[PDB]
């Protein structure tokens, strides 16, 4: 999976950001929760926002 | 049943007189057909030409216009001989 | 000639034009005194329509029963003023300017804030890459077979469809 | 004056300075090279 | 020995023609591959090298050749021999086009995609090696007559272009014009 | 530093104010090549010029006397109009023609350094300090290379200027000796 601050590519495709990539900030070690991996962008979305929740089959990372 | 994959259709798309067949007996035939499509509209074209004879619509003969409804005939067989090559018969 | 058109030098309904044309501003032109201001502008504006009906009748236009110059745009050589040879300048300095746009937001997107410098420009910047589009035939064409121009399809995000 | 000139370089004002400097180009174009409605000149 | 001595021993493509269809993922199989573009050349060069020699063997008078079959038509340019041979012997130009029509659909029937690497045949390779030439030779000579033909393939097809180009263009090519 | 001068006497003179003070050491290559140059294009103009003067012309050495082919331009009216006034007589297509071969070899003199052109560079080779040394390496069947061999080459190429220039001069005006 990602570390905090790996750069990932979002795989959800109700996504806004669906293809593109960004970065992990933090990661839920609980695994109660089902979407642990707060994602951050630099874009906006249409309603203004600028992150989300993920889970980690997901998100794809770039080198 | 239908659909194929690879380079080459699979000898059943043929139907069942055509699978049966050689692919060098089929191809003889296309250019047997051939040869008949060009030579009849030659004739019918001459027809065309010659005085007296196209007099209402007499050019237009039978025989002729098979050869020319033989053309497209001609083209299935040389495709149909090509499938035939390639299934290896 | 094509489309049964006459050249503008031998078509009779082009000629007439021409003096109605001028004969229209000269009867204007009768209503005031030699030296004045709307005199010298009439005899003036009478030079200029003369200069304009002599270039086309040397031009190499062709005309039609209506009297007025035609284009031809099937491709001919001969008729290339009309269509080509301006057809080719236009994508010169068409593509110059869209080259140059995208070299702009290229190089400002690596950076903390590449949306500062869309609405405030960084001209020094700017200035250098406007000039940089003269050669863009060549620099569209490294790009291209490069794999610098087209972006793969794993970049782009798509519509939940497809 | 460096803020004059962050000023000089927004958006509206480069657009219009632009413009001005690009009509008048064909203005002036259409002033010596008249009715041009082809390269016949 | 190589086929580059002329461009510095290394392979020359300006404009990277070759390298498009690999260059993006936009057009999936429109640009031919390398079997065909190979295929291409050696035919352009074959049929530049027949075509050279034979608006040089009609020729009349000049430099010239002259040289004519009898009971053939006599036609002085190239630019309608065609038209007036098509003309006159339907039964020898039918034999001939019929024949050019088989060898040449033959070439790709038996063999796999040609616009796509997939072919399985060395480009080139008709099966006209009836002299039993390459079976008698060696290596270093079969690779060598192989470049003997691309390179005069090559100088032919620019010979086919400067004839071109001197009908369409008075002034295109001075050589010619004192030639004749 | 220059190569041998007058066999008899010598004497180098004007060469240390332009290889020295004015230039270098790069000058003097540049002038040597510039005289041998010279030096060849003499000697071939005086042998033509003798050839022309003596007689043996095509129509008096080989079978075919028709230069024009066309322009009805005939060797022997060319050698019954002297040798200046045959130069202007020839057609336009064979003068595009040898000024096509100088060119050609001009160009080489300029691209082919040593073995091969050079296709990456700022200037061209020759156009460089000591671009033309004043040897393009032509040697079919090269007898010798040696120390005497360049000084008669030189010699026999200033002898050669010297001569077709006194030539031409006799032939346009009174000269002053005998020829
Ligand atoms: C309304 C119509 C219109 C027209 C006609 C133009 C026309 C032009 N625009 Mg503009 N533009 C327009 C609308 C228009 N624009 C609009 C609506 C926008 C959006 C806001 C723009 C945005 C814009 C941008 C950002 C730029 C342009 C630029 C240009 C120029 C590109 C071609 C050039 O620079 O000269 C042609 C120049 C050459 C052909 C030089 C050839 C190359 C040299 C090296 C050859 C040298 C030859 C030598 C000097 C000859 C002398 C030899 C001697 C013996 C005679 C051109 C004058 C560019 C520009 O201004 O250039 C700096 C530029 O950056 N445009
Ligand atoms: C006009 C006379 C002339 C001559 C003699 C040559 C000769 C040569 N050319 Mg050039 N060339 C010419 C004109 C000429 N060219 C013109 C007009 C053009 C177009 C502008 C070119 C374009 C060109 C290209 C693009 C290339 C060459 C190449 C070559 C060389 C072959 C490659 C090699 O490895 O050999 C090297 C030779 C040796 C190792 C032997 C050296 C021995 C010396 C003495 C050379 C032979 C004597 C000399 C060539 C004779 C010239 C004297 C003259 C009075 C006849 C060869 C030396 C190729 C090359 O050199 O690069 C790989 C090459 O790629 N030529
Ligand atoms: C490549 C094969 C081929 C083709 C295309 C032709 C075509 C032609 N021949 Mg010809 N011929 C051939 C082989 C061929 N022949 C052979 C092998 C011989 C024996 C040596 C002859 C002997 C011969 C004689 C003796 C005469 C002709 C004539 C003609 C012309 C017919 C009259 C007319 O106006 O056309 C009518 C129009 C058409 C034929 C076009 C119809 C095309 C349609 C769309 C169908 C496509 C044809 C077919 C299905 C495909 C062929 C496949 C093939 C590649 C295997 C025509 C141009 C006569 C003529 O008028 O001379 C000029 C004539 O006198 N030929
Ligand atoms: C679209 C029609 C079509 C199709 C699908 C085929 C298919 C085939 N032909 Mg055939 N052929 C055609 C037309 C066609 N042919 C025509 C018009 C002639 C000339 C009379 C021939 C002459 C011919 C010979 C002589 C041979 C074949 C052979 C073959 C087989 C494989 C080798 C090959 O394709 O090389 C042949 C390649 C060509 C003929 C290229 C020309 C293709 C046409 C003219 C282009 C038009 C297509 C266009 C995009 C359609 C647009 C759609 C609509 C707007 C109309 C294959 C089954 C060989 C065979 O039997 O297999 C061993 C063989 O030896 N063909
Ligand atoms: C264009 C041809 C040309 C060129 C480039 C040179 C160049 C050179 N010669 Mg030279 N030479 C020539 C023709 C030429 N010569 C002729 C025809 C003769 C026979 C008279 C000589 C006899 C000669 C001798 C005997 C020696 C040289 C030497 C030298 C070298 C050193 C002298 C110097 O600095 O330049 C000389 C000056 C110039 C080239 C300046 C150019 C002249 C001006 C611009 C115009 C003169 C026009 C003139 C009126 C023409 C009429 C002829 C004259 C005798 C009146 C130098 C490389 C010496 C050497 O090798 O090093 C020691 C040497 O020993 N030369
Ligand atoms: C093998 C190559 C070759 C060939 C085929 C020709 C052929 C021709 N040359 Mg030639 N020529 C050649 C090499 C060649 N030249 C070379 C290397 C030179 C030295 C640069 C010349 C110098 C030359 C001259 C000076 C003239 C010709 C002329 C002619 C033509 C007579 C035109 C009537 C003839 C076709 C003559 C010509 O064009 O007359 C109209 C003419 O005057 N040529
Ligand atoms: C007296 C005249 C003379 C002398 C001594 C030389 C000597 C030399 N030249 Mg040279 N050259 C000359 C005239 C001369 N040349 C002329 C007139 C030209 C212009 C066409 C050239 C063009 C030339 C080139 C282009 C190059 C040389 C080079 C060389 C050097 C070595 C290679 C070579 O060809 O040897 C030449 C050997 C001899 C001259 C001895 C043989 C005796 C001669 C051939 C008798 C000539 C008679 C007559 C003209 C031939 C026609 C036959 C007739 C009798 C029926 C050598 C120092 C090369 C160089 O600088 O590399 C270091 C080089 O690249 N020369
Ligand atoms: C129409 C087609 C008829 C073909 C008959 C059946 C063919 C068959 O069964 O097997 C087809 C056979 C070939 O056999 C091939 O073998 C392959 C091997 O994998 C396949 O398996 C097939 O069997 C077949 O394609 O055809 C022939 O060998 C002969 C072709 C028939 C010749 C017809 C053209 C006639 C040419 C004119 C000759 C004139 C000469 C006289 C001149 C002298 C004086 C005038
Ligand atoms: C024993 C052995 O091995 O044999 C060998 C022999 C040989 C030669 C080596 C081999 C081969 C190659 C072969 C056989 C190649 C054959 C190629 C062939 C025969 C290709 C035909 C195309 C026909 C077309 C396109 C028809 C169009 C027809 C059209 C477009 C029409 O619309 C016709 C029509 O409009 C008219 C004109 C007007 C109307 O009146 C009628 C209508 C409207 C319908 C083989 C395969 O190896 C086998
Ligand atoms: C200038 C001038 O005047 O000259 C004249 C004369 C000249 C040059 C002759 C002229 C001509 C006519 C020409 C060029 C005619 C060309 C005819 C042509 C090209 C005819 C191909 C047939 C191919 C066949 C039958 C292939 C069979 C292939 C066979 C049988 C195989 O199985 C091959 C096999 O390979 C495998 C797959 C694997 C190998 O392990 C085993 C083998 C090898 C067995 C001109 C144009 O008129 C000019």
């Amino acid at each position: 999976g990602p570390k905090r601050g790996a750069k990932v590519k979002i795989l959800r495709k109700e996504s806004y950001w669906y293809k593109g990539t960004g970065s992990v900030v933090a990661v839920d070690q609980d695994p109660n929760t089902r979407y642990p991996v707060v994602v951050r962008f630099n874009k906006v979305n249409y309603a203004n926002v600028s992150t989300n929740n993920y889970a980690l089959d997901e998100i794809q990372e770039v080198e | 049943d239908m659909t194929w994959e690879g380079e080459y259709p699979p000898s059943k798309v043929l139907g069942p007189i055509m699978s049966k067949m050689p692919s060098g007996l089929l191809g003889l035939i296309s250019i047997a057909c051939a040869a008949v499509c060009v030579y009849s509209i030659a004739q019918s074209g001459v027809l065309q030409q010659q005085p007296g004879a196209y007099e209402n619509g007499s050019w237009v003969k039978w025989y002729y216009v098979l050869g020319s409804f033989g053309g497209p005939l001609a083209w299935g067989t040389h495709v149909a001989s090509w499938i035939q090559r390639k299934n290896g018969m | 000639d094509i489309s049964g058109l006459t050249p503008c030098k031998e078509s009779k309904q082009f000629a007439k034009r021409e003096k109605q044309a001028l004969k229209k501003l000269q009867a204007s032109l009768k209503l005031y005194a030699d030296d004045s201001a709307p005199a010298l502008a009439i005899k003036a504006t009478m030079e200029k329509t003369k200069k304009r009906f002599d270039n086309y009748g040397k031009y190499g236009l062709l005309c039609g029963s209506d009297g007025l110059p035609h284009l031809i745009v099937s491709g001919d050589q001969r008729h290339w003023g009309e269509f080509i040879t301006p057809g080719i300048l236009f994508l010169y300095i068409a593509g110059w300017i869209g080259w140059v746009g995208r070299s702009y937001l290229i190089a400002i997107r690596d950076e903390k804030k590449p949306t500062q410098k869309e609405i405030i420009i960084d001209v020094p910047l700017a200035s250098r890459l406007l000039f940089r589009g003269f050669s863009w035939p060549v620099a569209a064409y490294r790009e291209l077979l490069n794999g610098e121009l087209v972006d793969a399809a794993a970049a782009a995000a798509a519509a939940a469809a497809a | 004056m460096r803020d004059l000139k962050t000023y000089l370089s927004v958006a509206p004002v480069a657009s219009t300075l632009w413009f001005a400097a690009l009509a008048g180009l064909l203005i002036e174009i259409n002033r010596l090279f008249p009715d041009a409605l082809t390269f016949p000149f | 020995a190589t086929g580059f001595e002329e461009v510095g021993g290394k392979p020359w493509d300006p404009l990277s023609l070759g390298k498009l269809e690999d260059a993006n993922d936009t057009f999936p199989n429109m640009f031919p591959k390398s079997q065909y573009l190979q295929e291409s050349e050696i035919k352009h060069g074959r049929m530049s090298m027949l075509a050279w020699t034979g608006v040089w063997a009609t020729h009349v008078g000049g430099m010239g050749l002259g040289m004519h079959i009898p009971g053939m038509p006599v036609e002085s340019d190239w630019t309608k021999a065609l038209g007036v041979f098509a003309a006159e012997q339907p039964a020898l130009f039918g034999a001939i086009l019929l024949f050019i029509s088989i060898a040449e659909g033959e070439s790709v029937g038996h063999s796999g995609d040609n616009w796509r690497n997939m072919s399985t045949k060395e480009p080139g390779n008709l099966g006209f090696d009836w002299m039993g030439l390459t079976r008698k030779l060696s290596e270093e000579q079969v690779a060598r007559y192989k470049i003997v033909e691309l390179k005069n393939g090559r100088a032919a097809m620019i010979a086919m272009a400067s004839l071109f180009a001197m009908e369409a263009i008075p002034g295109s090519v001075p050589i010619m014009n004192v030639f004749n | 530093t220059p190569l041998g001068g007058e066999p008899v006497f010598i004497g180098e003179n004007y060469w240390d104010k332009l290889t020295l003070e004015y230039g270098s050491e790069a000058t003097g290559t540049y002038l040597r090549a510039a005289e041998l140059k010279h030096g060849r294009s003499a000697m071939l103009a005086v042998t033509g010029f003798a050839f022309h003067k003596l007689g043996l012309t095509l129509n008096n050495i080989s079978p075919h006397e028709y230069l024009s082919i066309r322009d009805n331009i005939k060797f022997a009216d060319l050698a019954a109009m002297s040798p200046i006034e045959a130069v202007k007589h020839i057609p336009a297509e064979g003068m595009a023609q040898i000024f096509a071969a100088i060119a050609a070899v001009e160009i080489y003199e300029l691209t082919h350094r040593n073995g091969k052109l050079a296709y990456d560079e700022s200037v061209a080779p020759g156009l460089q300090p000591g671009g033309l040394t004043g040897d393009l390496g032509w040697n079919p069947l090269n007898i010798k290379v040696t120390d005497r061999r360049r000084l008669s080459e030189l010699q026999n190429g200033r002898a050669a200027m010297f001569a077709i220039s006194a030539w031409v001069a006799a032939e346009a005006i009174p000269g002053s000796v005998p020829i």
